[PDB]
């Protein structure tokens, strides 16, 4: 079960490794490029907190859904900053939000009463007038339900299909850091001069292996010139020595 | 997977038809799948009475809401499914088929071959 | 509704096309459809489902393509055992939704 | 639950000579038979820590934070719950809440409107409950969740053979608070003054929190009326000050000498 | 331009930096990484201006 | 949007100020607003552009200052032949991106 | 400097404007600057149409684009505006003016005024 626009939920995601590369397999999305950043750059940009919003949309108008652009599902609904920092990912969900006859339990919004500020959760809903007319409670000539369910059905097809869209929020640098992409590993190689980098020990330096062993809360070594010479090993349980030139 | 479809076979028009099919392994932890209830008259077009998903929602066929009734079972056995005065123009086989949103049909039954008494 | 020629023959083994149609306001169309045999006594088991993907544990010697109203099929590897009854199936959007075929009624030719 | 009986009669306190205890790790940087000279807020050698005895008593007072602080408590009945925290005490600031009620035990960063007293201890006569742990009462926006596992529990009525003493020391460096937990079992002597001795302490957990704290309260496990035993809890202040650390070949603080006590130092 | 200036074109990505002072005049279709794509736009290619 | 008060009237010689407001999240910035006068039966001409910078042809009786969100003109020593059609023109960016007044139609109390 | 403008006086309501406008004296040695294209109907106030710069491009206003073209002569002689398929409503007089950004219309010329025959 998939939130929608009306309904959308701050997804809080916190103190892990945020590998977005699982996604790829899927199938061929509607689209990849993230709109605040480049897709090139997703992984070395480290970001302190991402905030994740999950979204049905009707039909194929998550363009105008945008850090620039407004429409009826962009004003009187979830709203994008034109500043936003993050970016958005949509893709063909045909298998899971769709039905036969039609998708009734969503709902869509086509107007409020005003127009909203943006990042607001806006869930409530009400009968709404023609202008002036007084109304409590009645239905019929000048007041007129403004909420309709989701009619999905195979006639349509294209023009009609979800696309789920998630947007991502992201912090830039000043919050606590916890989650952001990972780097690769390149293997050591033993008795040559690597520009060595364990997890930010940066320096040049052959690498040799140490027969003395740390105690499990030490991970670093020092020397009279109060430098790294002999660490233990990032990835795996050993202790190695930085034999210099 | 199996799918067995168990009733009975000499029925009377004016005996209500009790037809268990049931399935054995699938996720259910899914969305817009379901089961569809499927008629095979000889010789003729073949017409749908019933697909029912897993939210408990009901599909009937428009102008047929009085010879179809459907009752769940809730523990993994089976789909029970009741046809009420039933007519003699169906003197046909039944069959019972996992029915989703883009694969049409996935795997079926044996089916049952029944008749009229009359 | 669905329409189909009852009559159904062609050249034995190889080399037969089958084909499905009808009205495209009857049957409201634009979903994928899907075609089934039945054996006379015997377990019943679809051949193509949807248009044109080939699943992996059964015959690999079939083939489709629908364009617009119209659903073919390419069959090969006819054996003696060549009979069944071929029913097509989609979403007719103005009355009984599932609809299938108009029914089929085919020889054999191994002999 | 919180129960609000609204009177305590208070005992006056006692001051102990606290010798050797307070030295832990700087980080987890490993040096081989090699001096160091390190200022760091420490605890003062040989200082009084103020003794809070409480038996018909019911002290848990505010405590005077001073941005770290120490907390050595001899336990036997793991009365020691949580941790009261936050400023305003009307559920308008962030604070933290950690309570280990079972093997789930979770710290919740969030605003809390604490009640007058919600001691967890009371009813079931001589055995401790773990009622009235919901002590906070409203919340305006909740931020930050966390699940940890628990350290050794206690079988609930534990009176007598005091060989236990958990140390807390609180600190925050940039907003982000650590706890230093140390638990010293098989101390085979009545509670009265702490004895001698030392031991090198590891740093455990450091959470962010964002809020400067300036005060903290201890949570401690009829509706009111407790016939308790020799609880026995030291308070002490932490002040920066020099050490001389000996690291030996397996990195174990084997000595540690405060320069700033007397002109040998 | 009063609906938008589009006469002037930027660069987005490369295949690695560039020294000083040089010039990438060059313009094609890049891909990312492994997956095979040439000739037209599409999953991980698109125009680099 | 854009907007000004319809007509505006007043004693001869003096004592005459005219604004224009609009909508700050329809309005990019508030930057290039220009005042312009219209005749009957004669062409437009430029009095005013951009707030308070005077072009060459003009007069130094007028003037114009904005603050906040509303610009205004104010112009002293009236004449007999001073009445006018004070347009204002801005730029608004979610909408058509020119925006051209709300009418204005100056009158005279000397007769 | 000098603007003509010229348009019809009657037009039928099939048929198509074309108003022509010629400027004399510039500087096109420019970036910016253009020729703009304005109405406006008596009893209601001032509406643009449309802007060309000095390279081609065409600035028409929204949801107006199929209806409205414009010939750009390459001399520095005149600009045409043909628009196709009027309306009753659009009878009304119509300035071409000069377009720089600070200056959203430098210098007016004198404007024709056109209406239907209907
Ligand atoms: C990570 O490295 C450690 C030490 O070599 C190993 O025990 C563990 O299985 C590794 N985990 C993964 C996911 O590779
Ligand atoms: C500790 O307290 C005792 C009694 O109040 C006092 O005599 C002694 O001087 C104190 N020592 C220190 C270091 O404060
Ligand atoms: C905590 O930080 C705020 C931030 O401005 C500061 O004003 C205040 O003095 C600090 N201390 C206390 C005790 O609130
Ligand atoms: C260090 O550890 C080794 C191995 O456990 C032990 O034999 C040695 O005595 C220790 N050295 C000291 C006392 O620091």
């Amino acid at each position: 079960r998939f939130a929608s626009v009306y309904a959308w939920n701050r997804k809080r995601i916190s103190n892990c490794v945020a590998d977005y590369s699982v996604l790829y397999n899927l199938a061929p999305f509607f689209t990849f490029k993230c709109y605040g950043v480049s897709p090139t750059k997703l992984n070395d940009l480290c970001f302190t907190n991402v905030y994740a919003d999950s979204f049905v949309i009707r039909g194929d108008e998550v363009r105008q859904i945008a850090p620039g652009q407004t429409g009826n599902i962009a004003d009187y609904n979830y709203k994008l900053p034109d500043d936003f920092t993050g970016c958005v990912i949509a893709w063909n969900s045909n298998k899971l939000d769709s039905k036969v006859s039609g998708n009734y339990n969503y709902l869509y919004r086509l107007f409020r009463k005003s127009n909203l500020k943006p990042f607001e959760r806006d869930i409530s809903t009400e009968i709404y007038q023609a202008g002036n007319k007084p109304c409590n409670g009645v239905a019929g000539f000048n007041c007129y339900f403004p909420l309709r369910s989701y009619s999905f059905r195979p006639t349509y097809g294209v023009g009609h299909q979800p696309y789920r869209v998630v947007v991502l929020s992201f912090e830039l640098l000043h919050a606590p850091a916890t989650v952001c992409g990972p780097k690769k590993s390149t293997n050591l190689v033993k008795n040559k001069c690597v520009n060595f980098n364990f997890n930010g020990l940066k320096g040049t330096g052959v690498l040799t292996e140490s027969n003395k062993k740390f105690l499990p809360f030490q991970q670093f070594g020092r020397d009279i010139a109060d430098t790294t010479d002999a660490v233990r090993d990032p990835q795996t349980l050993e202790i190695l020595d930085i034999t210099p030139c | 997977i199996t799918l067995k479809e168990s009733g009975p076979t000499l029925v009377k028009p004016t005996q209500t038809l009790t037809l268990t099919c049931a399935f054995s392994g699938f996720s259910l932890n899914t969305g817009g799948a379901g089961v569809g209830w499927i008629r095979q008259p000889p010789g003729k077009a073949l017409e749908w009475l019933a697909l029912i998903y897993w939210d408990g929602d009901k599909r009937y066929n428009p102008s047929l809401k009085s010879r179809l009734a459907i009752i769940m079972d809730t523990s993994k056995n089976r789909v029970v499914l009741t046809m009420t005065n039933m007519d003699p123009v169906d003197t046909a086989t039944y069959y019972c088929a996992h029915h989703k949103i883009e694969y049409i049909f996935d795997y079926w039954g044996q089916g049952t071959l029944v008749a009229v008494s009359s | 509704a669905l329409t189909q020629p009852a009559s159904v023959s062609g050249s034995p083994g190889q080399s037969i096309t089958v084909s499905c149609t009808g009205t495209s306001s009857d049957l409201g169309n634009f979903q994928y459809v899907s075609w089934y045999q039945h054996h006379p006594g015997k377990a019943p088991k679809l051949l193509i489902y949807e248009v044109s993907k080939r699943p992996s544990g059964v015959s690999n010697r079939f083939s489709g393509s629908k364009s617009g109203n119209t659903a073919s099929l390419t069959i090969s590897g006819l054996q003696a055992e060549d009979e069944a009854d071929y029913y097509c199936c989609s979403y007719t959007t103005t009355t009984i939704p599932v609809a299938f075929g108009g029914g089929t009624k085919l020889t054999v030719l191994g002999q | 639950q919180c129960v609000n009986l609204t009177t305590r009669t208070q005992l006056p306190p006692a001051y102990t000579n606290s010798f050797t205890r307070g030295v832990y790790y700087p980080d987890k940087v490993f040096r081989s038979s090699v001096l160091h000279s390190t200022q760091d807020l420490f605890l003062p050698f040989f200082s009084n820590v103020t003794w809070f005895h409480v038996i018909k008593r019911f002290d848990n007072p505010v405590l005077p934070f001073n941005d770290g602080v120490y907390f050595a408590s001899i336990e036997k009945s793991n009365i020691i719950r949580g941790w009261i925290f936050g400023t305003t005490l009307d559920s308008k600031t962030q604070s933290l809440l950690i309570v280990n009620n079972a093997t789930n035990v979770v710290i919740k960063v969030c605003e809390f409107q604490f009640c007058n007293d919600p001691f967890l201890d009371h009813k079931n006569n001589k055995s401790w409950m773990e009622s009235e742990f919901r002590v906070y009462s409203s919340a305006n926006n909740c931020t930050f969740e966390y699940v940890s596992q628990p350290f050794l529990m206690d079988l609930e009525g534990k009176q007598g053979n005091f060989k236990n003493l958990r140390e807390f020391v609180f600190k925050n460096i940039d907003g982000y608070f650590k706890i230093y937990s140390k638990h010293t079992p098989i101390i085979v002597r009545e509670p009265e003054d702490l004895p001698q001795g030392f031991s090198a302490l590891e740093p455990l957990v450091d959470l962010p929190i964002g809020i400067n704290i300036t005060r903290f309260q201890t949570l401690l496990a009829s509706s009111s009326g407790w016939t308790a035993g020799a609880a026995a809890y030291y308070v002490g202040y932490l002040q920066p000050r020099t050490f001389l650390l000996k690291y030996n070949e397996n990195g174990t603080i084997t000595d540690a000498v405060d320069c700033a006590l007397d002109p040998l130092s």
